[PDB]
C-alpha cells in the first residue's frame, strides 16, 4: 500500500504477571470518515499469541490470511511444536522489511502478544520494519498519548496483576477517544493468559465531559 | 515392427497404430453410449454399472455439464474422462469471456477435438484415451449432438453411439432413422433407451442407466432422476 | 471528430465527419471515420486517429477469423469486448474512442468505448470533440421506433452540429447504414461546406522557376 | 513386448499397462479401512510394526490434509507423502482464493487431476500410492473419497485399500454403516482390521484410528487412547 | 520541438498521369547548416518514391528499414509493390514504434505498376495513413506550404505545369521557414520517365 | 455514483444511480452499475467504471466455472474473497468501491463491501460511492433492523434520491433488485416515481 | 512519499587494547521525539573474539545482525573454524556495498581480539569502507564522544605528557564518563549503557544506567 | 529375462516395484556401519570410519547441520554431501525467518520431499545416501533415519551400513536400559553395538571411532580421533 | 588434462574469491571442498546446462601449508 486508505488506530498492550492484554478501537476510518465501525483489529494467531494491527485494514487482513494459514499448516503436521509468540514477531519483522526493501509497504504497526512457557512477550513491528520487545506498547497516537501514563505505572511497578494491566488499558483507551480523532467509543479487550487467547466483545469507556460547563 | 509405440512414427503404410490403439481403449471400458437428436431434443444414455455396494451411486456418473446449456458423455478411461471435461469446461468459460456470449456447441467440439490432434502429433504424451459427445440446442440450428474422438475427428451426428456396443448400436440407429418419423421427446428418449436395451440384451431397470436431455423449451442440460427415468421405461414395457 | 451513431427501428446508421486535423491546420478533408470490422459491423473512430486505424483493424481481422471457424456472422458483443479488453490491457496508452454498430442475430446493437476500456450499450451515442455538440441534437430529437430515413436525418442534423460547432470537425458528412437485410456505406451523404471559386488565376507559366540542373532517367515501359 | 515399459504406450488392445503395474504396488502395503457413517468418517491402518526399534506414533500412514480433512494412504510411502503434500497445498489455496474450506469432493478431484497427469506424460511415472480423504461439514455432510494411482476418485460409503482390500470389502458390506453412530464403528473397524490381518505373514500390527464427524466437531484427529484402547480390546475378545 | 531540430520540408502533388515529390536540401543542426546535399527522397521502386522529413537520424534509419522490407517483398513475391501497399507497409514499420515513436513524417509518392494512376500519401510519427488527391505536405513549414498548395493546385495539372506549381510552392514556403531550404529538388514522375531538377533558390 | 445494498430477512435490495460522469459532462445517463455476477450475486460497481467493468467479468467468469465444477450454487461471501484478492492485489492500479450482495442458500441475504485497497466487510448495510457521503446521516438514522423486503426498497429509493440531489455526480434513474431464494427482480425508478423530498423555498 | 528509513537514534563506541577490546552502546530506541523503548542494547555478540555495535535505522540492524549471524554459521561449516575479527570485518564491508543502490542506513563498528590476541577495532562508513582503527565512537553521538577519546586515549594536542597504554580498568572509567557527557548533551543517547568486553576469557556484559530522559 | 523394468525410476515392473530404488538402497549396506541410539535427555551417532590405506585418514561420517541437529552418513558420500547442504541451508533459514531452532521432525520431511522428486522424474538418479539425523529439540531427543527411497522412520535406536543387522540386534536386546541411560552409558552401549560390525580380527581404536552427542544442554559435538578416547577407554574386550 | 584445467580454475578463482570476501588465505581442506563441489555436479545434481554430465576423470592432490601446517588432501574423480 504506496497510500493507506481505511485504517484504524492505536492498539495498546501491556504485560500482566502470567499474560498480556491488548485492546484496539474497532474503528476503520476512510481519511476522517467513520467509514467502518464494527471491524475487528485483533486476531488469535494461535492459542499462545494475538496480534493486533493499527494501519491499512487491508494489509492486515492479507497479513491475518497468511499468517493463520502458515499456523493451520504447523497443526496439520501434528508433530506437537508450535509458533511461540516470538517466532511470529521475527516473522513478521523479516516480512514487514521485505515489503519495504521493496518499496511495496505493508503500512500496518503490529503487536504481537503471547505467553508460552511461563514468559510473557509483547512486540512492535512497524512498517518500515521497526521491531522490538518491551513492557507495554501502543501503537499510532498512543504512543504520543497512552505510552506515557502505561510507562509511568510500569516503572513504579515493574510488576502488575491481570486485574491491575486491564484497568489501566480502559484508563489509556479513555485518554485515547478524548484526545485522538480516528478513535471511536467501542473498543475490544484480548488476553493471552496460560489459559488461551480470549477476545472482549465491545467494551465501551465511560467517558467525563465535565470541563464544557466550566468554560 | 516398431512402428508402433510412438504416436509420432507413422506406419510404412501411414497408420499412426497409437491412436487407433487409443479408440480401442474406449472399449475396453465395457461402457456403452447413445446419443439421438429429435426435432426438438437431443438425448444421452448411458449405461451405469457400479461395480461395488459400497460404492456411493450418486458420486458415479459419465454424464456431466460443460456449461449451463450444453452437457456431454465421456466414455473411455474414467480418469481420462474427467480431465477432458475439466477443459471443457475451462474452453467453455474462456469462450464467455473472451467472445461475450455461450460457447456453439460445435467450437466447443472443434475446440477440444483440436487439443486432441497436438497430443496426436507431439512425442511425450499419450492420446488421451476417450471419447466425449457433446448435446446442445443452438438457436439458429435446432438440437446439435457432436462427438470427438481421441484421433481429434469432430463430426456432428444425428445420433451416434459410442463403447463396445457401436457397431451393433449404429446399425439399430441407423434403421430407426432410415425410417424416419422425426423423434418427439418421448420418442427421442425411447428410440435410445430401446437401441441401448437392444443392443446389451440389458431389459434395463432404473438404476442401471443414467438419461440426460436438452429441449428447446428447456434448454438446459438436466440429468433425468431415476423416478423420470422409470416412467420412460415403463412405458417401453407397456408398449 | 464528431462520431455519432442512432438504433433506429431495424437497423444502426452510423455517422461521421471527414476533416482530420494536426494540430490548428487541416491537414486533410474526406479522411474517412467509418471503419469496417465486419459485413454486419462497422465502426467509427475518434481519438489518436493512428490509434483507431489500427485497433479497429487487428479487431477486424480477428472477427474474421472467428467468423470463417464459427461459420456464422459476428455478434456485436464478441467485438465490444475483444475492443474493450485490448483497451483495457493498454491502460488508456491507445487512445482510440469508438462508436461500434453491427446488427447481429440478436438485433441491432450499438456501443461506446471510451479509451480505457468503458462501453455502453445505448440508443444513441456521441464521441469525439463534437461530441457534445451532437448530443445536444440526439437529445433534442432522438425518438424511439424512428424509421430509417428520419434517423438518418437526425445523424446528419448532429454531425452538421458538430461541424458547425466545435473546431475540429468540419467538411462532409458520411452516414452508413446497416440493416439485418443490407449495409448502405453512404460516403459523402452530404457536403455541408465547399470551397469558393479562385477569383484570381495565380497559375505559374513555364520558365517561371528556374532549374540550377536536371537529370531525365528514362523508365523502360514494358 | 514394449507396450508396458511407459505410460504413454499404449498396448495394441487398448491397455496401458504401466498404470495398472501401478496399482499392484498399493497390494503389496499393509490394508487400511474407511468407513463413513451418518455422524462422520473413521478411517483405520494396520501400521505393521517391522522392528521394535521404531519408535511407535511414527511412520504414520493417516496425515492431516486440511482441519477439515484426513488422508490415509496407502502404496509406496514416499509418493504418498508428497501427495499429501500437493493436497495441503491445494486446501490452503482454496481457502486463500475462495475464502473456505475446500468441499472435498472439490479436493479430490483436484489431487485427482494431478494424478492422473503423471498417468499421460512418459518423463514421469504414475505415482505408487492409492489414498482415501474424508470429511465432515455440517452443510456437505460426511464424505469419503478414494483416488486410485490412475486418478479415477469415486465417493465410496464404506471402502478398503491394500493387500486385504477384498476381504475387508467383505467384512466391511455387512455393516449397515449408514444408520451406525462414529463411536460404535471405531470398535467395528478395529474387528475388521483384526480379521484381515495375517498373524502368520506378518509378525504383528498395531492400529491406528482416526476420524472426523459431529463429535469432532469437524476436525480429523486421531482417536483418544482410551477409545482406540477399548477398541482394541473389542476387536481381539470377537477374534475370540 | 524534436521534429524541429534538424529541420525539414517534402512535398508531393498529383498531376494527370504524373507525380511530383520535392523536398529542401538542408542538413543541420538546430541553427547551424552543415550540408546542403541531405537526401530526403528516396527511391522506393520504378515510379514509387519516399520522401521522409523529421529527425535526420529517423530519416536515415525508417528509409533504410523500409528498404530491408521491401527488398524482401519484392524477392518474395517477385513483384513491384503497388503504391497502396507501400503505405501500409510504412505505417505498420511506424506503430511498432508507437511508444518511443521515430520522428519522422513521411510522404509516398508513386504511380500504380500496371495502371499507372497516380497515387499520393502521407504518414504521422506514429503512423496513421491519409491518401489525398490533391498535394501532401509535411515537415516544419507545413503550415506555409500548406497555404501555397491549396491556392497554386488545380485539378488534371499536366507534368511541365505540376512542376511549375510544386516548384512555386515549395520555394515559396521554404523562404518563409528559417530551418528548412538551401535548395530545392523536384523529382517528377511519369510513366515514361523520371525527371530530377534542382531548383535555383535563396542558399540564406 | 451511490450505491447503496441492505440485506432484508433471506435477500439483500441492491439499489444504484444512473449516472456515469466524465468530468462535469454526464456521458452516459442511463448506466446499470448493478451487474449479475451469477444467477442470484449481484455486484453494485462504483469507482472507475473501466476498473469496474473488467473486475466484474473477470469475477463473472470465475465464479461461474467454480460453480460448475463444485455443481453447487455460488456462495456470496466467495464471490466477496475473489473480488477482494483482485481489488487487493491490484489497489496501486485499481479504482473501484464494489457492494457484493446475493442470496446462497447456505447464508442467506449477505452484503459486503469491498471499499478502494481491498478490504472485505460484512455490513447489514452498505453505501459506497461519491454519493455515499451526503446519505451516512440518514441511512444510520432510518436502518431498522428486521425491515420487510418491501421496507427496503422504499429504504434504498428514498436514500439514493437523497444523495442523487446533493451529489452531481450521482443522477439519473435510480435501478433497485431484490434478490431472494425466489430470484432476482429489477425496478428502475424514474421522474416521479423517485422519491421526492421538499425544498427550503425560503 | 514512502521513505524507506528513519533514524531510530543511537550511539555506539569501541575501544581497543593490548590485550582487551571494549565495544559500547546506548539502549535507547527512539523514532522522531518519541522513545520507543529504553533497553534495546545496540550490542551483539557474533562469536566469542567479536562484538558488532550498529546504530541507525533499526530495521536494517535487525537484519543485518540476522545476515552476519547466518554468514557467521555458513564459514563455520565450510571452512570448520571460527571467523576471525578480520575476516568478520572483510564479509560486512562487501555486505554492506551489495547494496549501495538502496543502501543500509546502520553505521557500524566491530570490536574484537585479532588472531595474535591483540584487540582490534573495526569501523565502517554506511556503505561499506572499513578501516581498523584503535578507538572509534559511532551513531547519533559520534561527534561529541569522538573527540574526547582522541584527546585523551590517543593523547593528541596534550604537549609534555607521557604516553602510557590504556587499561582495562582506565578504559571502562573513561566510556562511562563519556556516555554520561553524551547523556547531557545528545537527546538521542539515553537511558542505559552496555559495556561488552572481550578478551581472552571472552565477553563480559556490564550494564551502567545514564540519565532516564 | 526381466532385464527390462530395470532401467530408469520411471518404470513400473510387473509386480508393482520400482527396481533402480531398490538398487539405490542397496548402495547403503556399500558403506561403513554407524549406530544411532537416544536416551531421555541425550541422542548419540557413532561411526566406523573406513580408510584408502594406512597413510590416508579415516573419511568423515558424522557431520554437523547445525546445533541441535547432525547427521551420519552411510553410503555415496557425494550424496551426503549434497543433502547435507540443502539440510544446513534449511536449518539456516529457518532461524533468519523465525528465529527459532528448526523442530528435528520437520526437517527430515523437507529431506524426504527432495529425495522423492528424483524417484518419480526421468533424469537424476535416486539419491543412494541413506542418512541417520540425531538432534534435540523441545519435544525432545530424536533419532530418525532416512532411507535412499525417500521413507524416513523415527527410531529409538537405529544402525545403517554394511553387516548393521549385527548391531540392530544388539540394540534390541539391550533397547529398554537405554532410556534411563547416562550420557557416557549410552555411548558405551553404542560403541559396543557397532563393535558387532566389525569383522573379528578388526578392533575398536580411537582411529576408526567418531561420536556425536546432542542433548538438552550439549550442542552437537562430534567427538573425534583423541576425543572419543574417554568413551572407548571404559569399554571391555570383544564378546 | 583437459578437465584438470577447469578444475584448477575453479580452484584458483575459489581461492581469490575467499581473499575478496574475507582477507585471508583458505585453507587446502578448503580449497579441495571446492573443487570436489565442482566435480560432484557431474551427477546431473543441478539444472544449470554448463555442467559436463561426465564425470571428471582426473585426481587432484593439493599439499599447501595453512593454519594447521603442511596438509596434503587427495581428490577424486568421485570427488570424494
Amino acid at each position: 500500500t504506496q497510500n493507506p486508505m481505511v485504517t484504524g488506530t492505536s492498539v495498546l498492550g501491556v504485560k500482566f504477571e502470567g499474560g498480556v492484554v491488548i485492546a484496539a478501537d474497532m474503528l476503520g476510518s476512510y481519511g476522517s470518515l467513520a467509514r467502518f465501525r464494527n471491524i475487528s483489529r485483533i486476531m488469535r494467531v494461535n492459542n499462545s499469541t494475538m496480534l493486533g494491527a493499527s494501519g491499512d485494514y487491508a494489509d492486515f487482513q492479507y497479513l491475518k490470511q497468511v499468517l493463520g494459514q502458515m499456523v493451520i499448516d504447523e497443526e496439520l503436521l501434528g508433530d506437537g511444536h508450535s509458533y511461540s509468540p516470538r517466532a511470529i514477531h521475527s516473522w513478521l519483522t523479516r516480512a514487514m522489511y521485505s515489503r519495504r526493501s521493496k518499496m511495496n509497504p505493508l503500512w500496518n504497526t503490529m503487536v504481537i502478544g503471547g505467553y508460552a512457557d511461563g514468559e510473557s512477550f509483547l512486540g512492535y513491528v512497524d512498517m518500515l520494519g521497526v521491531a522490538y520487545e518491551a513492557p507495554s506498547l501502543a501503537t499510532g497516537y498512543g504512543a504520543y498519548l497512552a505510552q506515557p501514563l502505561l510507562r509511568e505505572v510500569l516503572e513504579k511497578q515493574p510488576v502488575l496483576s491481570q486485574t491491575e494491566a486491564r484497568d489501566l488499558v480502559e484508563r489509556c483507551m479513555r485518554v485515547l477517544y478524548y484526545r485522538d480523532a480516528r478513535s471511536y467509543n467501542r473498543f475490544q479487550i484480548a488476553t493471552v493468559t496460560e489459559k488461551g487467547v480470549e477476545i472482549e466483545g465491545p467494551l465501551s469507556t465511560e467517558t467525563n465531559w465535565d470541563i464544557a460547563h466550566m468554560i | 515392427a516398431g512402428f508402433d509405440r510412438h504416436i509420432t512414427i507413422f506406419s510404412p503404410e501411414g497408420r499412426l497404430y497409437q491412436v487407433e490403439y487409443a479408440f480401442k481403449a474406449i472399449n475396453q471400458g465395457g461402457l456403452t453410449s447413445v446419443a439421438v437428436r429429435g426435432k426438438d431434443c437431443a438425448v444421452i444414455v448411458t449405461q451405469k454399472k457400479v461395480p461395488d455396494k459400497l460404492l456411493d451411486s450418486s458420486t458415479v456418473t459419465h454424464l456431466f455439464k460443460i456449461t449451463e446449456n450444453i452437457g456431454c458423455v465421456m466414455t473411455g478411461m474414467t480418469a481420462d474422462s474427467r480431465s477432458q471435461v475439466q477443459r471443457a469446461r475451462y474452453e467453455a468459460a474462456n469462450w464467455k469471456y473472451k467472445y461475450g456470449y455461450e460457447i456453439p456447441v460445435d467450437m466447443l467440439c472443434k475446440r477440444i477435438a483440436d487439443i486432441s490432434q497436438v497430443y496426436t502429433q507431439n512425442a511425450e504424451m499419450r492420446p488421451l484415451g476417450c471419447c466425449m459427445i457433446l448435446i446442445g440446442i443452438d438457436e439458429e440450428q435446432g438440437p446439435q449432438v457432436y462427438k470427438c474422438d481421441p484421433a481429434g475427428y469432430y463430426c456432428g451426428f444425428k445420433a451416434t453411439a459410442a463403447g463396445v456396443k457401436q457397431t451393433e448400436s449404429t446399425s439399430f440407429l441407423e434403421k430407426k432413422v432410415k425410417k424416419k418419423f422425426d423423434w418427439t421427446f418421448e420418442q427421442t428418449v425411447e428410440t435410445a433407451i430401446t437401441c441401448l436395451s437392444t443392443v446389451l440384451s440389458i431389459d434395463f431397470k432404473p438404476s442401471e442407466i443414467e438419461v440426460g436431455v436438452v429441449t428447446v423449451e428447456n434448454p438446459k442440460f438436466r440429468i433425468l432422476t431415476e423416478a423420470e427415468i422409470d416412467a420412460h421405461l415403463v412405458a417401453l414395457a407397456e408398449r | 471528430t464528431t462520431i455519432a451513431g442512432v438504433v433506429y427501428k431495424d437497423g444502426i446508421v452510423l455517422g461521421a465527419d471527414t476533416r482530420a486535423t494536426e494540430g490548428m491546420v487541416v491537414a486533410d478533408k474526406n479522411c474517412s471515420k467509418i471503419h469496417f470490422i465486419s459485413p454486419n459491423i462497422y465502426c467509427c473512430g475518434a481519438g489518436t486517429a493512428a490509434d483507431t486505424d489500427m485497433t479497429t483493424q487487428l479487431i477486424s481481422s480477428n472477427l474474421e477469423l472467428h467468423s470463417l471457424s464459427t461459420g456464422r456472422l459476428p455478434r456485436v458483443v464478441t467485438a465490444n469486448r475483444m475492443l474493450k479488453q485490448m483497451l483495457f490491457r493498454y491502460q488508456g496508452y491507445i487512445g482510440a474512442a469508438l462508436v461500434l454498430g453491427g446488427v447481429d442475430v440478436t438485433g441491432p446493437h450499438l456501443y461506446s468505448i471510451y479509451p480505457h476500456g468503458s462501453t455502453d450499450k445505448l440508443p444513441y451515442v456521441t464521441m469525439g470533440s463534437g461530441s457534445l455538440a451532437a448530443m445536444a441534437v440526439f437529445e433534442d430529437k432522438f425518438r424511439p421506433d424512428m424509421e430509417e430515413e428520419e434517423a438518418k436525418n437526425l445523424v446528419s442534423e448532429a454531425i452538421a452540429a458538430g461541424i458547425f460547432n466545435d473546431l475540429g470537425s468540419g467538411s462532409n458528412i458520411d452516414l452508413c447504414v446497416i440493416s439485418k437485410n443490407k449495409l448502405d456505406f453512404l460516403r459523402p451523404y452530404t457536403v455541408p461546406n465547399k470551397k469558393g471559386t479562385r477569383l484570381g488565376r495565380y497559375r505559374c507559366e513555364k520558365g517561371t522557376t528556374a532549374v540550377l540542373t536536371e537529370k531525365i532517367t528514362p523508365l523502360e515501359i514494358e | 513386448t514394449g507396450y508396458d515399459l511407459s505410460a504413454s504406450t499404449f498396448s495394441p488392445d487398448g491397455r496401458v499397462f504401466q498404470v495398472e503395474y501401478a496399482m499392484k504396488a498399493v497390494e503389496n502395503s499393509s490394508t487400511a479401512i474407511g468407513i463413513r457413517c451418518k455422524d462422520g468418517v473413521v478411517f483405520g491402518v494396520e501400521k505393521l510394526v517391522l522392528s521394535k526399534l521404531y519408535e511407535e506414533g511414527s511412520n504414520k500412514r493417516l496425515f492431516n490434509v486440511d482441519r477439515h480433512v484426513g488422508m490415509a494412504v496407502a502404496g509406496l510411502l514416499a509418493d504418498a507423502r508428497s501427495l499429501a503434500d500437493i493436497a495441503r497445498e491445494e486446501a490452503s489455496n482454496f481457502r486463500s482464493n475462495f475464502g473456505y474450506n475446500i468441499p472435498l469432493k472439490h479436493l479430490a478431484d483436484r489431487v485427482a487431476m494431478y494424478v492422473h497427469a503423471y498417468t499421460l506424460y512418459s518423463a514421469v511415472r504414475p505415482f505408487g500410492c492409492s489414498f482415501m480423504l474424508g470429511s465432515y461439514s455440517v452443510n456437505d455432510g460426511a464424505q469419503l473419497y478414494m483416488i486410485d494411482p490412475s486418478g479415477v476418485s469415486y465417493g465410496y460409503w464404506g471402502c478398503a485399500i491394500g493387500k486385504a482390500r477384498q476381504a475387508a470389502k467383505t467384512e466391511i458390506e455387512k455393516l449397515q454403516m449408514k444408520e451406525m453412530t462414529c463411536r460404535d464403528i471405531v470398535k467395528e473397524v478395529a474387528k475388521i482390521i483384526y480379521i484381515v490381518h495375517d498373524e502368520v505373514k506378518d509378525k504383528a500390527f498395531e492400529l491406528e484410528l482416526s476420524w472426523v464427524g459431529e463429535l469432532t466437531n469437524g476436525r480429523h484427529e486421531i482417536v483418544p487412547k482410551d477409545i482406540r484402547e477399548e477398541a482394541e480390546k473389542y476387536a481381539k475378545e470377537s477374534l475370540k | 520541438s524534436i521534429m524541429s531540430y534538424n529541420g525539414g520540408a517534402v512535398m508531393a502533388m498529383k498531376g494527370k498521369n504524373c507525380v511530383a515529390i520535392a523536398a529542401d536540401r538542408r542538413f543541420g543542426i538546430q541553427a547551424q547548416m552543415v550540408t546542403t546535399d541531405f537526401q530526403k527522397i528516396f527511391p522506393m521502386g520504378d515510379r514509387l518514391y519516399i520522401g521522409l522529413a523529421g529527425l535526420a537520424t529517423d530519416v536515415q534509419t525508417v528509409a533504410q528499414r523500409l528498404k530491408f522490407r521491401l527488398n524482401l517483398y519484392e524477392l518474395k513475391e517477385g513483384r513491384q509493390i503497388k503504391p497502396y501497399t507501400l503505405m501500409s507497409m510504412v505505417a505498420n514499420l511506424l506503430y511498432e514504434k508507437r511508444f518511443g515513436p521515430y520522428y519522422t513524417e513521411p510522404v509516398i509518392a508513386g504511380l500504380d505498376p500496371k495502371t499507372f494512376k497516380p497515387f499520393i500519401c502521407s504518414l504521422d510519427l506514429i503512423g496513421c495513413p491519409m491518401v489525398t488527391d490533391d498535394f501532401v505536405v509535411s515537415g516544419t513549414c507545413a503550415e506555409q506550404m500548406y497555404g501555397m498548395c491549396e491556392s497554386l493546385w488545380e485539378p488534371n495539372m499536366d507534368p511541365d505545369h505540376l512542376f511549375e506549381t510544386i516548384s512555386q510552392a515549395m520555394l515559396n514556403a521554404v523562404d518563409r521557414d528559417a530551418v528548412s531550404g538551401m535548395g530545392v529538388i523536384v523529382h517528377i514522375i511519369e510513366k515514361d520517365k523520371i525527371t530530377t531538377r534542382t531548383l535555383k533558390a535563396r542558399m540564406d | 455514483t451511490t450505491i447503496m445494498a441492505v440485506q432484508f430477512d433471506g435477500g439483500v435490495v441492491l439499489g444504484a444511480d444512473s449516472r456515469t460522469t466524465t468530468g462535469s459532462y454526464i456521458a452516459n445517463r442511463v448506466t446499470d452499475k448493478l451487474t449479475p455476477i451469477h444467477d442470484r450475486i449481484f455486484c453494485c460497481r462504483s469507482g472507475s467504471a473501466a476498473d469496474t467493468q473488467a473486475v466484474a467479468d473477470a469475477v463473472t467468469y470465475q465464479l461461474g466455472f467454480h460453480s460448475i465444477e463444485l455443481n453447487e450454487p455460488p456462495l456470496v461471501h466467495t464471490a466477496a474473497s475473489l473480488f477482494k484478492e483482485m481489488c487487493y492485489r491490484y489497489r496501486e492500479d485499481l479504482m473501484a468501491g464494489i457492494i457484493i450482495a446475493g442470496w446462497d442458500p447456505q447464508e442467506g441475504g449477505q452484503v459486503y463491501s469491498v471499499p478502494m485497497g481491498g478490504m472485505m466487510v460484512r455490513q447489514s448495510f452498505a453505501i459506497g460511492g461519491s454519493g455515499s457521503s451526503y446519505i451516512y446521516g440518514y441511512v444510520d438514522a432510518t436502518y431498522r433492523e428486521g425491515m420487510t423486503k418491501e421496507e427496503c426498497l422504499q429504504f434504498t429509493a428514498n436514500a439514493l434520491a437523497l444523495a442523487m440531489e446533493r451529489d452531481g455526480s450521482s443522477g439519473g434513474v435510480i435501478r433497485l433488485a431484490a434478490i431472494a431464494e425466489s430470484g432476482v427482480e429489477r425496478q428502475v425508478l424514474l421522474g416521479d416515481q423517485i422519491p421526492k423530498f421538499a425544498v427550503a423555498t425560503l | 512519499r514512502f521513505s524507506p528509513y528513519v533514524f531510530n537514534g543511537g550511539t555506539i563506541l569501541a575501544i581497543a587494547g593490548e590485550d582487551f577490546a571494549i565495544v559500547a552502546s546506548d539502549t535507547r530506541l527512539s523514532e522522531g521525539f518519541s522513545i520507543h523503548t529504553r533497553d534495546s542494547p545496540k550490542c551483539y555478540k557474533l562469536t566469542d573474539k567479536t562484538v558488532i555495535g550498529c546504530s541507525g535505522f533499526h530495521g536494517d540492524c535487525l537484519t543485518l545482525t540476522k545476515i552476519i549471524e547466518a554468514r557467521l554459521k555458513m564459514y563455520k561449516h565450510s571452512n570448520n573454524k571460527a571467523m576471525t575479527t578480520g575476516a568478520i570485518a572483510a564479509m560486512l564491508s562487501t555486505i554492506l556495498y551489495s547494496r549501495r543502490f538502496f543502501p543500509y542506513y546502520v553505521y557500524n563498528i566491530i570490536g574484537g581480539l585479532d588472531e595474535e590476541g591483540k584487540g582490534a577495532v573495526y569501523s565502517f562508513d554506511p556503505v561499506g569502507s572499513y578501516q581498523r582503527d584503535s578507538f572509534k565512537a559511532g551513531g547519533s553521538a559520534s561527534a561529541m564522544l569522538q573527540p574526547l577519546l582522541d584527546n585523551q586515549v590517543g593523547f593528541k594536542n596534550m604537549q609534555n605528557v607521557e604516553h602510557v597504554p590504556l587499561s582495562l580498568d582506565r578504559a571502562m572509567r573513561l566510556v562511562k564518563d563519556v556516555f554520561i557527557s553524551a547523556a547531557e548533551r545528545d537527546v538521542y543517547t539515553g537511558d542505559a549503557l552496555r559495556i561488552c568486553i572481550v578478551t581472552k576469557e571472552g565477553i563480559r556484559e556490564e550494564t551502567v544506567s545514564l540519565r532516564k530522559d | 529375462f526381466r532385464n527390462q523394468y530395470d532401467n530408469d525410476v520411471t518404470v513400473w515392473s510387473p509386480q508393482g516395484r520400482i527396481h533402480q530404488i531398490e538398487y539405490a538402497m542397496e548402495a547403503v549396506k556399500q558403506g561403513s556401519a554407524t549406530v544411532g541410539l537416544k536416551s531421555k535427555t541425550h541422542a548419540v551417532l557413532v561411526a566406523l570410519k573406513r580408510a584408502q590405506s594406512e597413510l590416508a585418514a579415516h573419511q568423515k561420517k558424522i557431520l554437523h547441520v547445525d546445533n541441535h541437529i547432525g547427521i551420519s552418513i552411510a553410503g555415496l558420500t557425494a550424496d551426503a554431501r549434497l543433502l547435507c547442504n540443502f539440510m544446513r541451508q534449511e536449518c539456516l533459514d529457518s532461524r533468519f525467518v523465525f528465529d527459532r531452532p528448526l523442530p528435528v521432525s520437520r526437517l527430515v520431511s523437507l529431506i524426504g520431499s527432495k529425495t522423492q522428486i528424483p524417484t518419480q522424474r526421468y533424469g537424476r538418479r535416486p539419491y543412494g545416501v541413506g542418512l541417520l539425523i540425531a538432534g534435540y529439540d523441545d519435544m525432545g531427543p530424536h533419532i530418525f533415519q532416512t532411507c535412499p527411497s525417500a521413507n524416513y522412520f523415527d527410531c529409538r535406536a537405529m544402525s545403517i551400513g554394511a553387516r548393521s543387522q549385527s548391531a540392530r540386534t544388539y540394540l534390541e536386546r539391550h533397547m529398554s536400559e537405554f532410556m534411563e541411560c547416562n550420557l557416557n552409558e549410552l555411548v558405551k552401549h553404542g560403541l559396543r553395538a557397532l563393535r558387532e560390525t566389525l569383522p573379528a580380527e578388526q578392533d575398536l581404536t580411537t582411529k576408526n571411532v567418531s561420536i556425536g552427542i546432542v542433548g538438552k544442554d550439549l550442542e552437537f559435538t562430534i567427538y573425534d580421533d583423541d576425543d572419543v578416547s574417554p568413551f572407548l577407554e571404559g569399554l571391555e574386550e570383544r564378546p | 588434462i583437459a578437465d584438470a584445467k577447469t578444475l584448477i580454475d575453479k580452484a584458483r578463482v575459489e581461492t581469490q574469491n575467499h581473499w575478496f570476501t574475507y582477507n585471508e588465505t583458505m585453507t587446502v581442506e578448503s580449497v579441495t571442498q571446492a573443487v570436489s563441489n565442482l566435480a560432484l555436479q557431474f551427477g546431473e545434481e543441478d539444472a544449470d546446462p554448463g555442467a559436463m554430465s561426465r564425470p571428471f576423470g582426473v585426481a587432484l592432490l593439493f599439499g599447501g601449508v595453512d593454519e594447521k601446517g603442511p596438509q596434503l588432501f587427495h581428490m577424486d574423480p568421485s570427488g570424494t
